[PDB]
């Protein structure tokens, strides 16, 4: 109220930060935030632009909540005012960060109208096609799966879009991995809620029927209370424990983002071995389960509202599950029903994108030029096979800034290992060494042992592994392929032998 | 008492990670026959240790063995999260051992040359301060760059005595593999054992060989 | 220290990509 | 043939009574065996709302006597028959009329026998095939009569024989089979939860790269089938089409379908989004299967119309007739991300276009459009493009059209970047192509324009060479390129880091040249301007530069003409350089380089001025004692 617009941007962010910790700070006063900013217009001349980001981020904030309409026609209003682009844009990422997808979905609207370049355009496209996905995904209903599913095809409609956009925007010059990666495992799990649900769905499909028509209801052979549903839980188990070793992949390959996106990846992961252990221990074997969460969970020492509510739902979702684990017979009969509410929780609290999916840094690369003799072409290298063979591998480590924003690169692990290329897949060397760059670029060498006609293709690996000790699988992975011939004195002697 | 300790927070994270209930179950067995070895051993010193991890424990011992594994590794967290910290004794003048290797330089880029599955002879000079019972503990290690390592043990009579407490190690160490395509770098260390398992405490040097084909 | 660590929005900490998205959209200065 | 209609797949899949009960007659025909199995069989769940849902279930069955036929269906001793099944199977590992006949006259278990035959012995013969296509003809299967009766009968033992027929198998079988693809569509229809499991199933045993093929053909069917019965998740097909890198043309007819589905004119279509991301992405693999795709669509010399090929075509086609008008302000970015597939099309994929699509293009290219950074872009990508495909012009016609367009562009170069605010990035890099010409630097031409494209590809140095004939003789003079040359405005913010070929590369070769002092054309403003806006490091081109600047003022041009002499900067200028804060460092350091360079070489070439007579200031005391 006070303030003469000058400390007004400074403790925005301020107050932008304690509601962050804090998420009752917004909805209890929404009202003069809301005040200050339709005074804005006429109230500032000259930092216009960098009060009405702040000022943005913090409503985004308050109304963590679905926002409202008034309101945000308001803020249309306020922006098509005075605004420029670029600052509009900055509107929409924060709105993206917090999660006002609606709002982020008009935002995308415009700036796809105006743009000027090829992959820009892509790019703003994708980010619609997600924000709209998302609006679609939190305009959600309590206890109605058909409706539910749903509004799942129609957000993964909205994603296969924004997909194809996003490999439309991709380029040679800064590709998106992380961001086509990790809204491609989004997707897969999506899919998956969507097949389980379905599955869930048709469990009363005479499954039990089918059991009982094959074998004896009493003492069954196939299961105890069999079921073809059974095997299809068996089918999402062990297709959500790959997604979940895939998110893996992906943060153990990311390596350069913040606390805060690792976190984010964290989670998501999280979210997916939930619903692994919960299909795992409740459908399956839950004698064999036999697992309690008797440890300390629910501390608020979380750094995010929405990382808040994810964890609440695990809580809700684990006291659930450990309440039912030994009430019914395997048949299910309520167990869909406590699977379903773990899936509806999971998407009522809708999504985070994240900094690293924006403005990336610390952007460490390492060149890992291997010489052995060149191969110009992809011709094979030629070895006697009798002796061994020398690598010289070479690795150089480049930072596109202050090298040490987050993580400072400390020890680099190279993995080599060879394959037969003519078809146990030369799986003997296995080699590794943890090479320690004194300074910023290194080399070692690796002998090579074999004594096989045909060809071999060679792998190596970086394996960057940081001060605290991670593993952060990053590098080239690059391979070369290498011939095999022998002496004809020694291919005499063993065709006299 | 801080190897038990050891001990027991990597019995809390296999705790953590692992479904076996058995398996579960045999870590904690090992683990307070462990602790059993402790108090036996050190029936001495209880009295010094002071609202300590291992003396309560040892209190709360029969407890551990009525109950499930589960409620004694939570027990077991909660009871280490506020267990104690130790006071440390200072004693006299004591020192750690160190170990430098004065020959091979090391620097040198002649490669070492020749002919193949013979062996070449390389001589270790090394100074060890501050060792007790050096010709039964100080072990040279050679990693090959395929990978392998081979241990040369010293005979006694290569650790010469020049004065107190301060010894010099002259041996052979007897380096063959087959014939490589260029030089190669060859690791020498000196490896500390005891009785069990060995401690790195030398600067690696890196000896450049090559060996040829026969000749005819 | 800054006021806020988690700051998305400052100039000299963003990249390369939309710093040429920042040339583009601040030449272009507008929506509708 | 009817197909089961989405709707009705839907209210199965959600399982609404109500729905059930507002589908019609027909559909629920085809549904009969799991809504009986519904209603008859022992319910897994045990609520009252499934209760409730069970009598509306049979509040709807009201009215069919194939009710009472699946009732003897599931009255036949279904473990005899899976024994007698296992050992037939175990003997196949180790009737004088029709099957149709037999179907009909033979009681429910010799039905269920024969079709269990059946299925058992073609999923053997595809086993022992391999993954070669044959086709497979039974009577039983190919009578439109029977067809309902029959997939009933499929309904039920696919529904009672988990184990002993796997459904993927089944789909595979059924692949074979001629009226399967509507008979696989009945069995989805009846267990919906399997859909993605089937279609994973038929990806994964499809082909790679031939939809030519007769079971390539029918997989692609009996998927459109799915996907039409089932548009929801017609785009995750498409997305398992890519993973896999099977039926590039099957993943087309998905984006069609959609493309015919969805109607959004505002945007850039899915169809151009997709396939510029297949092209264009990041991955090596998709990126060459698509190739190969487009590569055997054009070695095609069959004109066949219902080809996915010659559809997407046409339709890409149909948008650049909704894009080209003068062109329109909005239109700019659209039409630059056709030109950018177009390119990925006939480029890195090689379809040769045929003459009213090279006609199409030549039209996008001398479209003139806005003065904005977009039309900037947009006039880069043609003038790239163009260059790229010179075999797109062939007749005069558009050789005099690429001409005059050419021509509008060189008159607005400068007016271009004056209007847009942005640094001619066309025209510097039509001064540098101009200079590659010249000094024929076509591997420098290939490389500027895969760089300005985003894109690798190899392009005819003897087109480049036609086009070189085109481009230096009445396009671009001498003269025309010096004052192409004065007009560009200077690299922005010079320093080392900027790397590439530049234009004060352009400007040291031209000096070089003497063609400035040639032609008249006075070049201390840019030199100045340029040094006055350099900050540090340093661009190693500028020490050369200056030195023969300076060459240049001192020693003329040719004996015949004293006159061509390039006049210095002025000490008022100097004096604004070095009033101090408004400058950079760098920028006097270089100032004072050409100074003192200035004043050693008219105190060490005196005879050549002397033989000149034409003196020029030599600098004030006043100006050397207020340079620190």
């Amino acid at each position: 109220h006070s303030a003469q617009d000058a400390a007004r941007i400074l403790m925005c962010h301020c107050l932008a930060a304690i509601a962050m910790q804090l998420p009752v700070l917004g909805d209890g006063m929404l009202g003069d935030l809301m005040e200050l900013y339709k005074v804005i217009g006429r109230s500032a001349t000259d930092k216009q632009q960098e009060l009405l980001v702040s000022l943005a981020t913090v409503i985004f904030v308050a109304s963590q909540k679905a926002l409202s309409v008034e309101s945000k026609a308001v803020i249309k209003q306020q922006l098509e005012s005075v605004s420029n682009g670029w600052t509009v844009y900055r509107i929409a990422r924060q709105a993206s960060r917090m999660g006002n997808h609606d709002m982020a979905k008009e935002l995308y609207q415009s700036l796809l109208t105006q743009v000027a370049s090829e992959h820009f355009y892509f790019w703003l496209n994708s980010l619609k096609e997600f924000s709209h996905a998302e609006q679609c995904l939190t305009g959600l209903q309590e206890e109605n799966y058909s409706s539910a599913l749903s509004c799942i095809a129609e957000s993964l409609k909205f994603y296969h879009k924004g997909i194809a956009s996003l490999t439309a925007a991709s380029t040679p010059l800064n590709p998106l991995s992380f961001q086509c990666e990790f809204v491609k495992l989004r997707i897969d799990l999506l899919q998956a809620f969507s097949q389980l649900i379905c599955t869930c769905n048709s469990l009363k499909t005479s499954p039990p029927p089918a059991i009982a028509t094959t074998i004896a209801m009493t003492l069954g052979n196939d299961l105890q209370r069999c079921g073809r549903i059974s095997n299809q839980m068996k089918q999402s188990m062990e297709e959500f424990r790959s997604l979940a070793s895939r998110y893996g992949d992906l943060y153990q390959a990311s390596f350069d983002a913040d606390s805060a996106t690792l976190r984010n990846v964290e989670l998501q992961q999280q979210s997916c071995l939930l619903i692994s252990h919960a299909i795992e221990a409740l459908i399956l074997d839950p004698e064999s389960a036999s697992f309690q969460e008797y440890g300390s969970t629910g501390t608020a020492h979380a750094d995010s509202e929405y990382e808040r509510r994810m964890m609440s739902v695990y809580n809700h979702v684990l006291e659930e599950v450990e309440s039912l684990n030994r009430k019914y017979t395997p048949v299910s009969y309520m167990h869909t029903a406590c699977l379903c509410n773990a899936i509806i929780a999971l998407l009522k609290v809708p999504l985070s994108f994240q900094r690293y999916f924006f403005q990336k840094l610390q952007s460490t690369s390492i060149k890992l030029a291997l010489s052995p003799s060149p191969r110009n072409p992809a011709e094979p290298i030629a070895v006697q096979n009798n002796q061994q063979l020398a690598l010289k591998v070479e690795g150089v480590v480049q930072h596109g800034s202050k090298p040490g924003l987050f993580r400072k690169i400390q020890s680099v692990c190279l993995n080599v290992s060879s394959t037969l290329q003519s078809k146990i897949d030369n799986m003997t060397n296995e080699m590794e060494q943890r090479v320690e760059p004194h300074n910023d670029y290194f080399s070692t060498q690796f002998l090579l042992n074999f004594a096989i006609l045909g060809t071999h293709n060679i792998t190596v690996e970086s394996s960057v592994k940081d001060a605290n000790g991670i593993v952060w699988k990053t590098g080239p992975r690059t391979t070369i392929f290498v011939k095999s011939l022998e002496d004809p004195y020694s291919q005499q002697i063993r065709l006299q032998q | 008492h801080m190897r038990l300790q050891a001990k027991a927070l990597q019995l809390i994270v296999t705790a953590r990670t692992t479904r076996g209930l058995d398996p579960l179950f045999g870590m904690c067995e090992k683990f307070l026959q462990e602790v059993d070895f402790f108090q036996r051993y050190f029936i001495a010193d209880l009295p010094h240790l002071q609202d300590s991890f291992v003396d309560k424990l040892l209190d709360l011992m029969p407890r551990l063995m009525t109950s499930k594994p589960a409620e004694v590794v939570k027990i077991l967290q909660t009871m280490l999260r506020q267990s104690a910290f130790l006071h440390l004794p200072l004693p006299e003048q004591i020192h750690k051992a160190s170990a430098t290797i004065i020959e091979p330089a090391g620097e040198s880029d002649n490669p070492l040359r020749f002919t193949s599955g013979l062996v070449v002879a390389l001589d270790v000079d090394a100074t060890l301060e501050h060792v007790q019972d050096p010709q039964n503990t100080v072990k040279v290690q050679v990693l090959y760059p395929d990978g392998q390592a081979q241990m040369i043990h010293p005979k006694p009579a290569d650790f010469r005595n020049p004065g107190p407490g301060r010894h010099r190690l002259i041996t052979q160490v007897y380096l063959s593999h087959t014939a490589w395509t260029e030089a190669c770098q060859v690791e020498v260390r000196l490896l500390l054992a005891y009785n069990e398992g060995t401690i790195p405490f030398s600067k690696p040097v890196k000896v450049y060989i090559m060996p040829k084909p026969a000749r005819r | 220290a800054h006021v806020w660590e988690d700051n998305w929005d400052d100039d000299n900490v963003e990249d390369d990509f939309s710093n040429q998205l920042r040339a583009e959209l601040e030449k272009h200065g507008y929506k509708m | 043939l009817q197909f089961v209609s989405p709707f009705a797949f839907e209210a199965m899949q959600k399982v609404d009574v109500v729905c059930l009960a507002s589908l019609s007659d027909p559909e629920l025909r085809l549904l009969l065996p799991c809504l009986v199995r519904m209603a008859l069989c022992a319910p897994a769940d045990q609520s009252q709302s499934w209760a409730q849902d069970k009598k509306l279930i049979l509040r709807l069955l009201s009215g069919v006597e194939a009710v009472n036929s699946i009732v003897a269906l599931l009255s036949v001793d279904f473990h005899a028959l899976e024994q007698d099944a296992s050992k037939e199977q175990q003997l196949r590992h180790k009737l004088q009329h029709g099957l149709t006949l037999e179907f009909e006259h033979s009681d429910s278990p010799r039905r269920l026998r024969l079709v269990l035959s059946e299925l058992l012995a073609i999923m053997n013969k595809v086993s022992e095939s391999n993954g070669e296509f044959f086709f497979k003809s039974s009577e039983l299967f190919e009578s439109p009569v029977y067809l309902e009766e029959a997939a009933d009968v499929l309904c039920i033992l696919q529904a009672e024989l988990p184990s002993l027929l796997p459904i993927v198998d089944v789909a595979e079988a059924l692949l074979h089979v001629r009226n399967g693809a509507w008979f696989l569509c009945l069995l989805v229809a009846n267990v919906p939860d399997s859909f993605n499991e089937v279609c994973r199933g038929l990806i994964k045993n499809g082909e790679r790269q031939d939809e030519e093929s007769l079971g390539g053909r029918r997989r692609t069917d009996a998927l459109r089938f799915l996907c039409k019965m089932n548009p929801s998740q017609a785009l995750k097909v498409r997305g398992m089409v890519v993973e896999e890198c099977h039926l590039p043309g099957l993943g087309v007819a998905l984006t069609l379908d959609h493309t015919k589905n969805e109607a959004c004119e505002d945007g850039v279509s899915d169809l151009v989004c997709f396939v510029s991301g297949l092209l264009l992405g990041t991955n090596a693999k998709v990126r060459t299967w698509f190739g190969t795709f487009i590569r055997n669509g054009q070695q095609r010399k069959r004109e066949t119309s219902s080809s996915v090929l010659w559809q997407m075509r046409r339709q890409l086609l149909l948008e650049l007739m909704g894009i080209l008008p003068g062109l329109k302000e909005e239109h700019v970015v659209k039409a630059s991300a056709l030109l950018r597939l177009y390119c990925a099309l006939m480029g890195i994929a090689g379809l040769k276009p045929t003459e009213e699509e090279a006609e199409q293009l030549l039209q996008l290219m001398t479209s003139r459009p806005p003065a904005t950074p977009a039309g900037v872009r947009f006039v880069s990508l043609s003038f790239c493009m163009l260059l790229a495909f010179s075999t797109l012009v062939s007749t005069p016609e558009q050789e005099q059209l690429m001409v005059v367009w050419l021509s509008w562009m060189i008159k607005e170069e400068a007016y271009f970047e004056s209007t847009s605010g942005v640094s001619a990035s066309f025209g510097e890099m039509l001064l540098l192509v101009a200079m590659y010409f010249h000094s024929n630097q076509l591997s420098a031409i290939i490389d500027l324009v895969c760089s300005t494209l985003g894109m690798k590809i190899v392009i005819k140095p003897s087109s480049l060479s036609r086009m070189k004939t085109i481009f230096t003789q009445e396009i671009f003079t001498e003269q025309v390129v010096t004052a192409h040359a004065v007009r560009v405005p200077v690299t922005s913010n010079l320093s080392a880091n900027i790397t590439g070929f530049l234009p004060i590369h352009c400007i040291y070769q031209l000096l070089r040249s003497r063609s400035f002092t040639k032609h008249k054309v006075s070049i201390k403003d840019w030199i100045y301007r340029q040094l006055c806006e350099t900050s540090t490091p340093l661009h190693p081109q500028l020490l050369p530069l200056i030195d023969v600047y300076i060459n240049s003022i001192l020693t003329p041009a040719s004996k015949s003409n004293p006159e061509a002499t390039n006049q210095p900067v002025t000490e008022q200028e100097i004096l604004n350089i070095f009033q101090g804060q408004r400058f950079s460092i760098t920028a006097q350091l270089l100032v004072l380089y050409y100074i003192l360079s200035y004043e050693e070489a008219l105190l060490a070439n005196t005879k050549t001025l002397a033989a000149m007579q034409r003196k020029p200031k030599s600098y004030s005391s006043s100006l050397m004692d207020q340079i620190p």
